[PDB]
């Protein structure tokens, strides 16, 4: 009944030295049944990453749209949208709907390719914009996601140190959520290398 | 209606669909074919409140064939896959949205890979190995998960049917009335008279 | 139902209309809201009229049955006979009463029970739909040690008052005077308070 | 289960050195009506107890009349009823929180929310609060109602923590008190100018206060204020 | 309507160790968006080195601590002084919570205390009286903020050893009292940080064969 | 919750899962689905929590006084009409129950009674109870037999189970077998879904659409 | 939240609370409550936190369209009547609740606005769930004739009551002082009153502790030549 | 549960009861007895809500089994049935009524006459020469209506019942797993294995 | 609330209290309820504080474009506009307004808006919850041709009691003098009015 449950999943979010780190579960599922496990949730626009949790309908949707605004965005300026830039076009997006909302919880993460600054960022489902320094959580298991990350998190970590933290962070937080698993992903992202690490995991 | 399954194989696609039609107390039918061929080698099976199913089916069934003349060529059913999608997500958020659930099972001539795609009403797409919609699951993906390799033959893939069939007639309370078998690959699509 | 009760030099003085109604219907124009439960300890009753009739019969059973044991009751053990029924039976009643009496050791006492079945003692009491509506000009009017005759026009004007602005009382102004000298009934008609 | 009728608003409380402090207006209110303007809502119990009471009135005066029957019962057969075997703050709180536990538990509760104030035989301060739920708790401030969205924020400047009592004064405290009684009638649709104050103190003992008005108000800043954004007259 | 029932928030956290047990709660009670006391005692010494809280609705929270008291004393009259041990405690208070089956006490309940090895132990309670021996268990509002943290950083979950990618899980070492509590103290911060309801103060509990003994630590009382 | 037993050439196997939830949260994955009644008898947990663990230990409490009073054994059919006619007074009220009641004596055999809050009670050869019990259908019913090994019994239960805590979102944590013969149950350890898992994926060569 | 705004001698400041929550949860504990409208009008916000941000940036947005096209500085009372007009065509549905204040030709001012459109005038004015907790130090401490030293302590304080006894409001104080003939000055984070303490233990992990399946490079280059 | 049938024919009564068990989603059985031997030459079936049915089912055994013992006799058909509508009659009033419906075959040995009665959960009792439960009359009755003649024989009596249950497995949506049939007749109570 | 305008021999006179609710909590002690839509015209407000304002603001509009085209709009005018509002309007809105002005040729004169929409000209007016309190004390005090001093009294002592027995009325009683001399505001503080 509530759109935000029926599909499950969580996103998760961190900053660390000269570096940002994203990561989401695999899950899609019809309530209580389980119904792929290759569901991936974060998406990327240039070097600007999006990950999207809620109503997966939704999250194909948002993903689509801001895919079209993006390129647009890129032949008419002629350089890739920023981190900064994009979560500003997020909320503008999210509000217009403010009566008929898309049913998802965005998280930005990326950095400026000019300044060189780690950025994060996270949004309600009707444009809110929360920009944290440290974490930002999405998801079914967010209350779980910000135990997690409010222990675990230290300012100032290496990139591959980070990996640990966030992976943790997801992991441990996903195995006290019924709607939440099924394997996971970590994107590492530096200012000019990102690398994608599937995580081993329980698969109940 | 009720029951639709779905598989892939090594070089085809099969889905199978039930032939119940229920009007509250009576089976008014028990021979209904629950699918339309969208292309030559695109196969869409659905379940869902009534007249929305083939109402929506035949709709989807006319662009599609639409395209195909206006372009004189055959659409990948992953592109396929995607503007069935985009329609679902629209009527999502209508006034009086579509109750269907779809599979779409094609044959992709170009990529020479089967493939199959399960939609829900809210426009939810996955590519999947095996699919089903309703309840249809709950009975027989633990077999599938057993079972599946994605090597098998177009015959070990209707053996696997076979069993997943014989336990929704032995676990569902519904009658179904059996179910109608098409299988989609480079050839095309054919149905198999004998299930 | 606009009903009042009012202290005074020699006593106490009850008043009341006469209007009952069932919705819009006035289904007794020339009701007796004043009624007696001891010789000299009345009640105004505002309310259900079941309920408060009921509730009037047992406490006038208590008082006898009191009398005839330990001779004449006070006016605040009235009351609390009174409270006794109104607060434990809460949930099923719906009764706002007005308790008057007098004493030769106490002279005149008046005792307010509202829906809750609190008790309150008070100079004078005001209760009813129609008290609403005089709350301003009571306040403003109301004298302690007041005599016989300015606290019939008192109330005679207080619940003239009453009876104009709301719908649910109307008819006559019935009085009750309570006093050392004895019980003394007055009426007054719509022609003698309405040109008030 | 019922709804409350004549209702009484806020019981505000705090902690000092040598005591306690409690108070509370003298108003029953009926609705957004301010029916009732006498009416008393500091109950003491002997000399080292008050006890203060807010919601329903009618189920007020029957917790008065079970605390007055307390008094009577703890007297019988009792020759240190005034010495030793005294009531104490303790033993009065304990009673009325087991029959406020009772009744909710029974599905009808007495609609009401309670301040016991009051001094131990050693000296030691006693304040704790129970309510219709039977739900207890103690704190070096305590208020019902407004008093503990307006009163306790106030009240906490004084005394924020345990430490800070033996440094606050009964100067000091009654100061706060009457400052929030203040604050509360500036802000509470349903309160009065009017109230009580009570001390209890393990030197001087009960000091109790009646017909206290709310004074030193600031509403000439009122007359500069027109209209409600653009007009000017 | 009237509703029998409301919340006091709080949160509550037990741990047993190898030779000892700790049972920690927040000192915050309120309701709503107000605070009703910044020093409120929720985790209780019931004699018998048995440790118990019952988190959620503080009326019925009192009550059940109240009666298991209770409960321990008239076992003392009735069985010849005899001490009752914890997995007899936790059965005793089974009863009491499904006593009230259908009019539940609105509370999570956990006792801490030592087994009849003298080995640590910690038993959990759901409101009408299913119960459960745990080594590690978080009751309450912020309660699952802490557990995830306890799941990964006292049973090492999801951790393996360095070199060997995924093969070999850490060993489950044991912890000491020094290193439960900082793990406790670490919960607790972290939950004040991301849970309004949580904060003010922090009551530790510790049960030796020596006895009990308690701990106090300031939060932040935003 | 996924909870089967089922009758076979050597007596009874009884499979369930560890996974208790209060909506989407995961309470517990270490919960005891079994209930040890005594050494011949055991009881599976599904529904409501405590209403199973509470009934059944007091179940245990009614068959040791029967074999007090009659210096014999309760029957599979005795001790499971006492829980059913217990719970059947109690219907309407709300408890949430379904179980397994199993055992092995020399006058019945190996017997399992489905028992249910609702006041049913059932006779049978295979039962498959909780959210995740359509998912543990399918495997059994495929490769049930009579003539199944104790060994292969018990993977079948186990593989079962598995089946179910892998698609069902409300089954899973680990896995408790125990097989039952007439001298008395017998325990047969707990099993890590997380461990099991990767274990049969690898070994049987299924969940080909799981990578790993 | 807890948002206040006090008038003083040759000006007004406005003040602010940091936390933001969903249900029992806090989402953000540095959040930004004081808004521009424009350089010397700045709004504070309770409520529905998109709202009071959207709401501001449209006549925000509005308002220095209007200043360029009449050649004048905004003023508060075009600010306010633009905002009330907006939020009672919505009938209460944008859930924005503010206090608006700022300088301009006509002098200082300090209004405060209402989900439904309804606005108030005042010296001292405050909104939010720990509105109580803020008016009763105001009403407490509040006089006419202040200074701008004693406005602010004024103002902070009685967020402060909102930060300690509200589970609403929570974090640092932030505040925006606005006084005639000068530039506003906005001071984020004016008081930190709730730095967390240092913790027990690091939780920095040994590497190679998390289990891998895969790596891969992702490409987030264009297209290549060559 | 689901169908109850019942048919008096020339020298016997004849019960045909569903064998499914169904618990919401699953078929938990596929071979149940929804029927108690209540004396040597009366038998009831039964159906209703889960638990009352054999609840309420074995009570009236032991009664009438308890009656038996007692007077050293057994009862008319017409005397179980007028108990059994008497504690029906009694329920319908009562704080939880047994939501049973039951069917009562027997063959009076003084009389040498078998008798079929008809009662539902209200207690509303009728003598027929053919009865149902639920759904199950609204397919079967018009076939009944047809065929049945009272001079049938009890082999004839099995091809007409044989005949109604075809045209159940036809138009009913629901998967009852066959029925149990049962013969009561002048020698006692027996079951057709067969069918 | 509590609202009045009285007509007297020199023009008319709007009263009004300070306090805006929400629920029990005082939102705003000092409120001017009292609101200018012309020169001499001016409303009293009740009901929704939104309404109120919102339909005041857009009166003021149309009168003021009245003005620049036609000259000076009469009371009844004014009244007709807040009218044609409040009724067309009455599923969505709640506004109890009284409308008061000042003509040279008709003098004083004050029309009453209820929540229905209707218009009722009366020699006096008076509204919000808290005149409930006050109908029968303002009905026996009330005459034709007052005085100024005289009718300032009568405002003062009515709103004094609505203020002390309405809990939804508070603060300080505000006034307003229309009159051919111009536009007086008046200002009364509680240590004043409550020793009345
Ligand atoms: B008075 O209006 O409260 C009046 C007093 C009663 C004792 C005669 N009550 C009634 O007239 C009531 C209705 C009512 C009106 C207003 C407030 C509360 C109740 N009438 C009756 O109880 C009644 C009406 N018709 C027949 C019998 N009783
Ligand atoms: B199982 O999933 O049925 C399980 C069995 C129980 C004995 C541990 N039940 C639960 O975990 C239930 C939730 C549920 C899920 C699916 C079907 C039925 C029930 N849990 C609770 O009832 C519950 C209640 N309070 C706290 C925690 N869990
Ligand atoms: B305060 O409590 O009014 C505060 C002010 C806001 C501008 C930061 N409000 C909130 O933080 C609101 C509370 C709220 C919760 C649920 C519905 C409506 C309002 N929170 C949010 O707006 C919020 C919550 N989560 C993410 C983003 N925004
Ligand atoms: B008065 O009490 O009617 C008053 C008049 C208003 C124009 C200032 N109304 C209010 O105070 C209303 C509530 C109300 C009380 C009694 C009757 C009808 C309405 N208040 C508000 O509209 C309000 C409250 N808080 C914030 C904003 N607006
Ligand atoms: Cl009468
Ligand atoms: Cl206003
Ligand atoms: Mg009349
Ligand atoms: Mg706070
Ligand atoms: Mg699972
Ligand atoms: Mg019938």
């Amino acid at each position: 009944s509530d759109p935000s449950s029926i599909n499950g999943g969580i996103v998760v979010a961190m900053t660390g030295k000269d570096c940002v780190a994203i990561a989401c579960d695999l899950r899609l599922g019809s309530q209580s049944l389980g119904v792929s496990n290759k569901f991936e949730k974060i998406f990327h626009y240039g070097h600007v990453f999006l990950g999207i949790t809620g109503l997966a309908t939704d999250v194909t949707t948002l993903n689509e749209m801001f895919r079209y605004k993006t390129n647009l965005y890129k032949l008419k300026e002629e350089r890739a949208i920023e981190p900064e830039t994009f979560t500003q076009l997020v909320s503008s997006s999210l509000y217009e709907r403010r009566f008929g909302p898309y049913f998802v919880g965005p998280v930005v993460a990326g950095i400026n390719s000019k300044s060189g600054k780690p950025f994060i960022a996270g949004f309600d489902l009707i444009g809110c914009i929360d920009e944290a320094k440290d974490f930002i959580v999405s998801g079914t298991a967010s209350d779980q996601l910000f135990g997690m990350c409010e222990s675990l998190y230290e300012p100032n970590l290496e990139p591959e140190d980070l990996f640990e933290t966030i992976s943790q962070a997801l992991l441990n937080a996903a195995d006290r959520d019924a709607l939440s698993g099924w394997g996971a992903v970590v994107y590492i992202i530096k200012k000019d290398e990102v690398v994608k690490r599937y995580l081993k995991m329980r698969q109940d | 209606m009720d029951i639709i399954l779905g598989i892939r194989v090594q070089d085809s696609v099969i889905l199978a669909s039930s032939k119940a039609v229920t009007r509250g107390i009576s089976v008014l039918k028990d021979s209904d074919d629950k699918t339309r061929q969208l292309s030559p080698h695109t196969l869409m099976s659905f379940a869902g409140e009534a007249g929305d199913t083939v109402q929506f089916a035949e709709y989807i069934q006319a662009n599609i064939q639409l395209y195909s003349i206006r372009e004189d060529y055959e659409l990948s059913p992953q592109a396929v896959s995607s503007f069935v999608r985009q329609e679902l997500a629209k009527s999502i958020r209508s006034r009086r949205p579509y109750q269907v659930n779809v599979l779409i099972g094609g044959y992709d001539k170009k990529k020479n890979k089967p493939e199959l795609y399960q939609i829900d009403y809210l426009g939810t797409k996955v590519e999947l190995p095996y699919g089903a919609h309703g309840y249809s699951g709950f009975y027989t993906f633990s077999l599938l998960d057993h079972h599946y390799r994605p090597d098998m033959t177009t015959e070990e893939g209707l053996d696997l049917l076979k069993l997943c069939v014989q336990e929704l007639e032995k676990r569902m309370p519904m009658d179904f009335k059996g179910v109608i078998v098409k299988i989609v690959d480079k050839d095309g699509i054919r149905q198999v008279d004998d299930f | 139902t606009s009903i009042m009760a009012v202290t005074f030099k020699d006593g106490v003085i009850l008043g009341a209309d006469s209007r009952t109604t069932t919705g819009a219907y006035i289904a007794n124009r020339v009701t007796d809201k004043l009624t007696r439960v001891h010789d000299k300890i009345w009640c105004c009753r505002s309310g259900s009229a079941a309920d408060t009739q009921a509730i009037a019969d047992i406490v006038q059973y208590h008082l006898e049955l009191y009398t005839s044991q330990y001779g004449t009751p006070s006016t605040e053990t009235a009351a609390s006979v009174f409270k006794e029924l109104c607060y434990e039976n809460k949930d099923n009643l719906t009764a706002g009463i007005i308790v008057a009496g007098y004493d030769d050791k106490n002279k005149g006492e008046v005792y307010t029970i509202p829906l809750g079945g609190s008790v309150h003692k008070l100079p004078y009491a005001i209760a009813g739909s129609g008290s609403t509506f005089i709350y301003g000009y009571c306040d403003k009017n109301f004298r302690e040690n007041m005599s016989k005759e300015e606290t019939v026009d008192f109330i005679k004007h207080s619940l003239s008052q009453a009876i104009k602005w709301d719908g649910s009382s109307g008819g006559v102004i019935r009085m009750v005077v309570l006093t050392a000298a004895g019980v003394e009934r007055l009426i007054f008609y719509p022609d003698e308070y309405e040109q008030l | 289960t019922q709804q409350p009728i004549v209702t009484g608003t806020s019981v505000i409380s705090m902690k000092y050195d040598n005591g306690v402090i409690i108070a509370a207006d003298n108003l029953g209110s009926y609705g957004s009506l301010l029916r009732f303007n006498g009416v008393e809502r500091l109950i003491p119990v002997g000399d080292n107890t008050v006890v203060g009471i807010s919601g329903d009135i009618s189920d007020m005066q029957h917790i008065e009349r079970l605390l007055k029957d307390l008094v009577t019962e703890n007297a019988y057969d009792n020759p240190l009823a005034d010495a030793e075997e005294a009531l104490e703050p303790s033993y009065i709180f304990e009673y009325l929180a087991t029959v406020m536990y009772q009744r909710r538990s029974k599905m009808n509760p007495l609609w009401n929310a309670i301040i016991v104030a009051g001094v131990q035989s050693n000296g030691d301060q006693f304040l704790r609060y129970v309510n219709l739920l039977g739900v207890t708790y103690s704190s070096p401030t305590l208020a019902t109602g407004f008093g503990a969205h307006m009163a306790n924020p106030l009240l906490r400047k004084v005394v924020d923590r345990e430490s800070d009592i033996p440094k606050t004064t009964v100067q000091v405290a009654e100061e706060a008190i009457v400052n929030a009684m203040r604050v509360l009638y500036y802000r509470d649709a349903r309160s009065s100018r009017n109230f009580s104050l009570a001390i209890i103190d393990k030197n001087t003992g009960l000091t109790f206060k009646k017909n206290l008005q709310v004074e030193n108000m600031k509403w000439d800043f009122a007359k500069d204020i027109k209209g409600y954004g653009t007009q000017k007259i | 309507q009237f509703n029998p029932y409301g919340d006091n928030g709080g949160t509550i956290l037990g741990i047993a160790g190898e030779d000892f047990a700790v049972l920690a709660g927040d000192t915050r009670n309120i309701t709503d968006y107000s605070i009703n006391s910044r020093y409120e005692p929720k985790v209780f010494d019931c004699g018998d080195n048995i440790v118990m809280s019952a988190n959620g609705f503080a009326a019925d929270g009192d009550a059940l601590v109240k009666r298991f008291k209770n409960s321990v004393k008239w076992y003392h009259f009735d069985h010849n002084d005899k001490k009752l041990s914890i997995n007899s405690a936790a059965r005793n208070i089974q009863h009491l919570l499904y006593g009230k089956r259908f009019f539940p006490y609105y509370v999570h309940t956990i006792i801490a205390g030592l087994d009849e090895d003298g080995k640590g132990a910690v038993y959990s309670f759901d409101p009408v009286g299913s119960y459960e021996r745990e080594q590690c268990r978080a009751g309450g509002a912020a309660a699952s903020l802490i557990m995830p943290f306890l799941d990964n950083q006292v049973n090492f979950k999801n951790q393996y050893e360095p070199g060997t990618n995924g093969k070999v899980k850490k060993p489950l070492k044991y912890l000491s009292v020094e290193e439960v509590i900082k793990l406790v103290r670490d919960s607790f911060t972290s939950a004040t940080e991301r849970h309004i309801q949580v904060g003010d103060g922090l009551e530790i509990l510790i049960v030796t064969k020596d006895g009990v003994r308690k701990e106090f630590y300031e939060l932040k009382r935003d | 919750t996924t909870t089967l037993a089922f009758r076979f050439q050597g007596g009874i196997i009884v499979a369930v899962d560890s996974r208790a939830t209060a909506g989407n949260w995961v309470a517990s994955q270490t919960v005891k689905k079994v209930i040890e009644i005594n050494p011949f008898l055991l009881g599976t947990m599904a529904g409501g929590t405590v209403d199973c663990q509470f009934w059944e230990t007091w179940l245990g409490s009614q068959c040791r006084l029967h074999e007090l009073r009659e210096k014999e054994r309760i029957s599979v059919a005795a001790a499971s009409k006492i829980l059913s006619n217990l719970v059947y007074q109690y219907k309407g009220a709300g408890l949430s129950m379904g179980t397994m009641i199993c055992g092995y004596t020399r006058k019945e055999g190996p017997t399992i009674y489905y028992v249910d809050s609702d006041g049913t009670r059932l006779k049978g050869d295979i039962f498959c109870v909780g959210s995740g019990q359509t998912f543990a259908y399918g495997v059994l019913d495929s490769n049930y037999k009579w003539d199944l090994s104790v060994e292969d019994a018990l993977y079948l239960g186990k593989r079962s189970i598995l089946a179910a805590a892998h698609r069902d979102a409300y089954s899973g944590g680990s896995v408790n077998l125990y097989h039952v013969t007439e001298d008395g149950w017998i325990y047969h350890g707990n099993h890590d879904v997380g461990e099991l898992f990767w274990k049969v994926k690898e070994e049987e060569g299924s969940f080909n659409n799981v990578i790993g | 939240t807890t948002i206040v705004g006090v008038k003083f001698n040759n000006g007004v400041v406005i003040a602010a609370d940091t936390r933001s929550t969903q249900g029992p949860i806090v989402a953000d504990k540095n959040c930004a409550k004081l808004h521009r409208i424009s350089p010397k009008i700045w709004c504070a916000g309770a409520g529905t936190a998109a709202d009071t941000e959207a709401v501001t940036q449209l006549i925000g947005s509005n308002i220095e369209l209007h200043s360029l096209y009449t050649s004048r500085e905004p003023r508060v009372v075009s600010a306010l009547q633009m905002l009330k007009q907006h939020l009672f065509k919505y009938q209460g549905h944008i859930g924005a609740y503010l206090i608006v204040a700022g300088v301009d030709p006509t002098g200082s001012h300090l209004f405060s606005i209402h989900a439904h459109g309804s606005t108030d005038v005042g010296y001292y004015l405050s909104l939010g769930s720990g509105s109580l907790a803020a008016m009763a130090v105001l009403e407490s401490h509040w006089k006419q004739d202040l200074t701008k030293e004693e406005a602010i302590k004024l103002a902070s304080d009685a967020i402060q009551a909102g930060i300690w006894n509200d589970l609403g409001s929570g974090s640092n104080v932030d505040v925006c002082v606005m006084e005639i003939g000068k530039d506003a000055e906005y001071l984020r984070n004016y008081l930190t009153p709730n730095v967390r303490e240092e913790k027990q233990k690091s939780y920095k992990f040994p590497r190679g502790t998390t289990a891998v399946l895969k790596e891969s490079i992702v490409n987030i280059c264009d297209i290549q030549e060559e």
